[PDB]
């Protein structure tokens, strides 16, 4: 769920 | 690495020569001689026989004592001896006091010492980190915590029942900023560890996001999608003024403070496939400064400006790698699978990072000249972004 939405950074969905 | 021996100190509520043998090993400079092949246990400067380690190639010998105290304490005391070219001289030693809490600390301590006297870098064996654990706790999965670097004397910053992510310390390592999904979305958010208080930071419509101190303590750096796309902004923390740094519509994340504190690296994808580039706060265009490999992101700058380390794909797997800032050099460090979010020792010589080891149950340890590697003790969840706090 959680994301940054860039598709590739460590933030988008790690979770 | 270099030969190094290691003696158990004289007594046992702690090994004190374990711990020490583990810190100069996991910095990648030294090789502890094994404990089953030590020529003799010298419990004093006056035993060591100097003859015996060089035999053997080693130039400096660690011996020490523990003992209990009266009020229940312990002196713990170690003597850092000379068996090269001056046998017997003891080039460091120092004796104090600690309760049994402490102890590691106090390992901890003269290897630090131990390793100033001989590199000539401050050691970071007394430093800690933070990370996210997330368990299979069901009100409150998510945990950020706090251990010393090796995994030991674990403490819970925060639980949440939302996913919290990229933990970063202040320079002085008295607040955490994270993100934080509680409020229902992302936050971005400061914690003060001594007393629990948190300051809201940001929270713009969108992703706000992988938080950055600049190392002078006055700014922090982070990524708002609220234009359309990720961008880099930082925050005054004194006024709580917000500047923008990046625009357009390419993603901008994951920022990295240079020494100067006026210099970012972060990773965009401006290129096409994630490249690390660089840009000062106060005007002008990002300058992509990664051009070897096919994909380099989310970098760590060291703390003396002379390398940093990312994820970088090579050979067609990616890898923590490192990267000097002035000739342009890269090696790849780690050999593990899914290798992701390193961060840096404050004295460089170590890179702690997340990858399949115990399927994502562990946070992983290199050295940065690729000599050493290491799983930290397991964890009762999935570990994820570690981040390795200042000198203490
Ligand atoms: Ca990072
Ligand atoms: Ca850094």
């Amino acid at each position: 769920g959680a994301s940054d939405g860039s598709g590739w950074s460590s933030e988008n969905n790690p979770w | 690495g270099r030969p190094i021996g290691v003696v158990p100190f004289q007594w046992a509520p702690e090994d004190i020569g374990g711990i020490v043998a583990a810190d100069l090993r996991n910095s990648g400079k030294f090789n502890p001689l094994d404990r089953a092949r030590l020529p003799q246990q010298p419990g004093s400067a006056q035993e060591v026989q100097p003859a015996a380690w060089s035999a053997l190639g080693i130039d400096a010998v660690v011996v020490g004592q523990v003992t209990p105290n009266p009020d229940g304490s312990y002196n713990v005391a170690y003597q850092l001896v000379d068996t090269g070219g001056a046998p017997g001289t003891v080039l460091a030693q120092n004796s104090y006091k600690v309760n049994k809490q402490w102890l590691r600390y106090a390992g901890h301590t003269a290897s630090d010492e131990v390793f100033e006297k001989l590199t000539g870098i401050k050691g970071a064996f007394r430093t800690r980190i933070a990370y996210v654990v997330q368990t299979n706790g069901g009100q409150f999965p998510y945990e950020l915590r706090v251990s010393d670097y090796d995994g030991y004397n674990q403490f819970v910053v925060h639980r949440s029942p939302q996913p919290l992510m990229s933990p970063a310390w202040s320079p002085d390592g008295s607040k955490l900023a994270y993100v934080t999904f509680e409020s229902g979305r992302s936050a971005l958010v400061i914690q003060t560890l001594a007393n629990g208080a948190v300051r809201q930071v940001a929270s713009f419509p969108r992703h706000n996001g992988a938080p950055a101190f600049s190392p002078d303590g006055s700014k922090l750096a982070f990524a708002l999608s609220k234009t359309g796309s990720l961008n880099l902004y930082v925050m005054d923390l004194a006024s709580g003024q917000i500047r923008q740094v990046t625009d357009g519509r390419s993603n901008n994340t994951e920022p990295t403070w240079f020494p100067d504190s006026q210099n970012l690296a972060f990773t965009s994808d401006q290129a096409g496939r994630p490249q690390v580039y660089k840009v000062n706060i106060n005007g002008g265009a990002p300058q992509r400064i990664t051009w070897e490999g096919s994909q380099n992101q989310d970098a760590d700058v060291s703390s003396d400006g002379k390398f940093m380390v990312m994820v970088s794909s090579n050979g067609g797997q990616q890898h923590i790698a490192k990267q000097d800032l002035a000739t342009g050099g890269v090696q790849v460090l780690s050999s593990t699978f899914l290798d992701e979010t390193p961060s840096l020792a404050p004295n460089g010589t170590m890179v702690i990072y997340s990858s399949s080891q115990g399927m994502g149950s562990v946070l992983n340890l290199v050295s940065t000249d690729g000599r050493f590697k290491a799983r930290l003790p397991a964890t009762d969840g999935q570990v994820k972004f570690p981040a390795w706090s200042p000198y203490l």
